[PDB]
RNA sequence: GUGGUUUAAUUCGAUGCAACGCGAAGAACCUUACCUGGUCUUGACAUCCACGGAAGUUUUCAGAGAUGAGAAUGUGCCUUCGGGAACCGUGAGACAGGUGCUGCAUGGCUGUCGUCAGCUCGUGUUGUGAAAUGUUGGGUUAAGUCCCGCAACGAGCGCAACCCUUAUCCUUUGUUGCCAGCGGUCCGGCCGGGAACUCAAAGGAGACUGCCAGUGAUAACUGGAGGAAGGUGGGGAUGACGUCAAGUCAUCAUGGCCCUUACGACCAGGGCUACACACGUGCUACAAUGGCGACUACAAAGAGAAGCGACCUCGCGAGAGCAAGCGGACCUCAUAAAGUGCGUCGUAGUCCGGAUUGGAGUCUGCAACUCGACUCCAUGAAGUCGGAAUCGCUAGUAAUCGUGGAUCAGAAU
C-alpha cells in the first residue's frame, strides 16, 4: 500500500514518468490502482503584450503545477527494486 | 502586412520545439541563452551541410544537440575529424559535458530551411531567380509534397525598384492549422542589396 | 572612518579575537557585506554592473 | 422525497422536496435566517408558488459556492426540477415561467479593447 | 505632460485626427546623451603579434578623490628540467570605437484607412485600341450569401470551415468534496468511512432549420413545438492587393557620409520637480436611499527565502523587539467592502469639504533643505453644484464599491 503523487510543471514530463511508474510496476507487483490527473493548482499572470499605449491588451498567462496519484498496493521485493533503480524524469519531484 | 509566423502559429499543434526540456524557474534564462549560443556556432561553422534544424535537450548537467544534416559527411569530416573538433570547441562555451548527433535528411527538398538555402545561394551568385523559385518550387513538387510556394522580395535582378517574384504549386493552406507546413527563411547579401528568401513545403495534411 | 576601520588591526583590543568583524573593502561598510566578496550591498552591485565581478551576472525574469 | 440540482453563477443548491409542513432548511438553517434580511430570497420559493405548494411541501436545501444572490437562483432551479419529478405535468404550468432554464450567465474576464470586455469604447462624434 | 518665460545646462525626438503618463515597463549618483573644474590612454569594447618579470591574496605611505609610491605570503599545470599551455601586468607594433548624420538610400517590425468586403487571375468571346464580357440583369441576403438567367467555363486572395475559453450532459479518476448515508464527535469533516454531490483533469456527447403552419419559382423569410443553448449561443487569436515617400538607422541589422588627444574616458560639484501666465489628459467634491463608532455575515483571483510574517510583548499609531509555521489548493499576506443588528449626528459652511501651514515621528534608501510616501496632533481655505460648447452607453451591461497582480528598493489617481 504505497501512495505516488508525482507533481511537476510540464505535463508531458508526468505521462512519461507516471506511465514508467506504473508499467514498470505492473509486472511485479499489483496492477497499480492507476495513474490519474487530481486537482492542478494554477497560478496566472496578466501583464501588457505591447510596453505602450494599446492599454487595453495586457495578454494571459500560466505556470501549472500538475499532480498524479498512481498508488501501488501490495508491493513486493522487486515491486520496489523496478523503482529505486531507473529514474529518468528530472522535472517531476517524486513522493513515496 | 505579414502572416503569423506558420512555424509559431503550430506549435501547439503538428511542429515540435527546437529545445524540450523541464522548467527552471532560475536556470531557465542561462539555458536558454545557452541554447542560443549553442545555435550561433551550428549556424556557422555548419553552414556547408544544409543545417535544417537544431533541437535541443536538457537533463542535469548535459544536452544532447542532434544538428540534423543534408549532408553528414562534412559534419563528421575525415574518418570524423570536425565532430571531434566541435564537441570540444562547443565545450569551451559552455563547460557543461555535451554531446553531439548527425542525423542526415532525406532528400533536402522536402525540408523548407534548405530550399531557401538553395534559392539564396544562387541568388547571391547571380541568377535569374524566376528560373531558381520555378526550379526550386519544382523540385520539391517533384520530390513529392502536395504543396509549395516560394516568394523573393528585395531588389530582384538589381533592379532599382524592389519587387516580389511570386509562383507556388499544390496546396499551401496557410490557416488550415492543422496543414503542418514547413517553413523556412534565407538571406542574401549582394552588391546591391539584401533579400528575403520565403518558402513553404507542404506535407500531409495530418 | 579611518578611526573605526580599527579591524585592519590584526590584533584586537582587550576583547578576544572575536573581536574582529567585517567592514566592506571598498567602501568600508560593516552594516551589510558579503563574506564570499569581501564587499557591502551597495558596492557588489556597482561592482556588478561594471562587470569587473568575474562569474557574476544579473539574474533574470 | 424528490430532488433538484439547481445551478446558477458559481452556485450548486441540492433541493430535497418533501411533502410537510412548509419549512425549509437551508444549510441547516431557517430560510429566513439563512436569507436574512434579503429582499431578494423570496425568489427562491417561486416555483412552489405557481403550482401552489410550500403549505404542502417541506423542503431541505444544500447550497454551496458563489454568492446569497447566486444561491438563491440555485435553490429556485433546484425547487422547480425538484417539483417535476413529483409530477411532471407540472412541467407545462412550471416551464412558462423558464424557471426550468438555468440562466447561462456567467461574469466573464472583462476583456480589454473594451470597457465592458463586450461593450467597446464608441468614438466622439466625428 | 506641454507651450511660453527662464537657466551655465533645465539633452533629444514626437505635433490635427494617425504629438502631448509620447519612446523612458520607473531620471536620487547610475541611466544622460547637459555644464564648470581637475585628470588619462592599445586606452570603456574587438582580433593578433613580439617582449625582461608574470596567476593570485593581504597591508603601508600620501591624498579631497583619483592617482602615485611602497612592502610582504608565492604557483600548481603539459613534459626534462628546460622548454611550455593559461590568464594576468608593463613596454612596443598592427588596430577598435561612435545613441555622429541621412530611415525619402534601406532590411526587419509596427501604426493607420479596415475586420472595412471585396479585390483579381487562367483560358474563351467582343473591340483597330485603351478596354469590355465574366463581378451586368430578376429574386434574395448582414455580405459578388445564395438562387435564376446569361459566352462564359473554372481558379486564387477574402468570407465560411479547421484551434482555445465560457454555457448543459456523460464516461474515466479522486487525501477537494460531503452524515448526501451511517457511526464517533474536544460536534472543528475533525475522525471512521464512502464516492453520490461540488470541484479538478482528460476524452466524448450536443443545433443541422430537421419537425409544424404561412408565403415563395427556388434560395429563403415569418410564426410555433420540442429543447440546456438555436440560427455564426457568447468572448479570443487572426487584419487582403495596397495607402500616407507614415514611425523607428537611440532596440538590432545595414548602403553612403563624417570624427578618431579628441563630437572618446575618469572624477568632484551643480539641474530636468525654475514661474506672471496658456493648453491637453486626469484626480478629489458637495451627504442622512448619508457620515461615524461598536458588533457581526458571505468572494474570487492572486503572492511569499530571507520572503509572506501567525502569536506574544512595547507604543495612541506608524513601527520596534521576540518569534511558530509553510515552501505553500495543508503556514502567512486577509481584515473583503458594500451588507446586517445597535447607537450617535440636524441643515449651519455644519461632525459638509479637505486645501494650506506649524510641531512630532515612522519607513525605503549610502545618503530624501528645490524632489518622497506614510502616521499623529494642531490649523483647517476655496467650494453651497457652476458663463458660451461638448462626451459616454442598449443587460449583468451602464452606474457604483472594494480586492489581488505585472514593472518594482521606492511618486499607478
Amino acid at each position: 500500500r504505497i501512495r505516488i503523487r508525482l507533481k511537476a510543471f510540464d505535463h508531458r514530463l508526468i505521462d512519461q514518468a507516471t506511465a514508467e511508474i506504473v508499467e514498470t510496476a505492473k509486472r511485479t507487483g499489483a496492477q497499480v490502482r492507476g495513474p490519474i490527473p487530481l486537482p492542478t493548482r494554477k497560478e496566472r499572470f496578466t501583464v501588457l503584450i505591447s510596453p505602450h499605449v494599446n492599454k487595453d491588451a495586457r495578454d494571459q498567462y500560466e505556470i501549472r503545477t500538475h499532480l498524479r496519484l498512481v498508488d501501488i498496493v501490495e508491493p513486493t521485493e522487486k515491486t520496489v527494486d523496478a523503482l529505486m533503480r531507473l529514474d529518468l524524469a528530472a522535472g517531476v519531484d517524486v513522493q513515496i | 502586412g505579414q502572416k503569423v509566423h506558420p512555424n509559431g502559429i503550430r506549435l501547439g499543434i503538428v511542429k515540435p520545439w527546437n529545445s524540450t526540456w523541464f522548467a527552471n524557474t532560475k536556470e531557465f534564462a542561462d539555458n536558454l541563452d545557452s541554447d542560443f549560443k549553442v545555435r550561433q556556432y551550428l549556424t556557422k561553422e555548419l553552414a556547408k551541410a544544409s543545417v535544417s534544424r537544431i533541437v535541443i535537450e536538457r537533463p542535469a548537467k548535459s544536452i544532447r544537440v542532434t544538428i540534423h544534416t543534408a549532408r553528414p559527411g562534412i559534419v563528421i569530416g575525415k574518418k570524423g575529424e570536425d565532430v571531434e573538433k566541435l564537441r570540444k570547441v562547443v565545450a569551451d562555451i559552455a563547460g557543461v559535458p555535451a554531446q553531439i548527433n548527425i542525423a542526415e535528411v532525406r532528400k533536402p527538398e522536402l525540408d523548407a530551411k534548405l530550399v531557401a538555402d538553395s534559392i539564396t545561394s544562387q541568388l547571391e551568385r547571380r541568377v535569374m531567380f524566376r528560373r531558381a523559385m520555378k526550379r526550386a518550387v519544382q523540385n520539391a513538387m517533384r520530390l513529392g509534397a502536395k504543396g509549395i510556394k516560394v516568394e523573393v522580395s528585395g531588389r530582384l535582378g538589381g533592379a532599382e525598384i524592389a519587387r516580389t517574384e511570386w509562383y507556388r504549386e499544390g496546396r499551401v493552406p496557410l490557416h488550415t492549422l492543422r496543414a503542418d507546413i514547413d517553413y523556412n527563411t534565407s538571406e542574401a547579401h549582394t552588391t546591391y542589396g539584401v533579400i528575403g528568401v520565403k518558402v513553404w513545403i507542404f506535407k500531409g495534411e495530418i | 572612518r579611518w578611526n573605526a576601520v580599527l579591524k585592519l588591526q590584526t590584533l584586537p583590543r582587550d576583547s578576544s579575537p572575536s573581536r574582529q568583524r567585517n567592514r566592506c573593502r571598498q567602501t568600508g561598510r560593516p552594516h551589510g557585506f558579503l563574506r564570499k566578496f569581501g564587499l557591502s550591498r551597495i558596492k557588489v552591485r556597482e561592482a556588478a554592473m561594471r562587470g569587473e565581478i568575474p562569474g557574476l551576472k544579473k539574474a533574470s525574469w | 422525497q424528490y430532488y433538484g440540482t439547481g445551478r446558477r453563477k458559481s452556485s450548486a443548491a441540492r433541493v430535497f422536496i418533501k411533502p410537510g409542513n412548509g419549512k425549509i432548511v437551508i444549510n441547516q438553517r431557517s430560510l429566513e435566517q439563512y436569507f436574512g434580511r434579503e429582499t431578494a430570497r423570496m425568489v427562491v420559493r417561486q416555483p412552489l408558488e405557481l403550482v401552489d405548494m410550500v403549505e404542502k411541501l417541506d423542503l431541505y436545501i444544500t447550497v454551496k459556492g458563489g454568492g446569497i444572490s447566486g444561491q438563491a437562483g440555485a435553490i429556485r432551479h433546484g425547487i422547480t426540477r425538484a417539483l417535476m419529478e413529483y409530477d411532471e405535468s407540472l412541467r407545462s404550468e412550471l416551464r412558462k415561467a423558464g424557471f426550468v432554464t438555468r440562466d447561462a450567465r456567467q461574469v466573464e474576464r472583462k476583456k480589454v479593447g473594451l470597457r465592458k470586455a463586450r461593450r467597446r469604447p464608441q468614438f466622439s462624434k466625428r
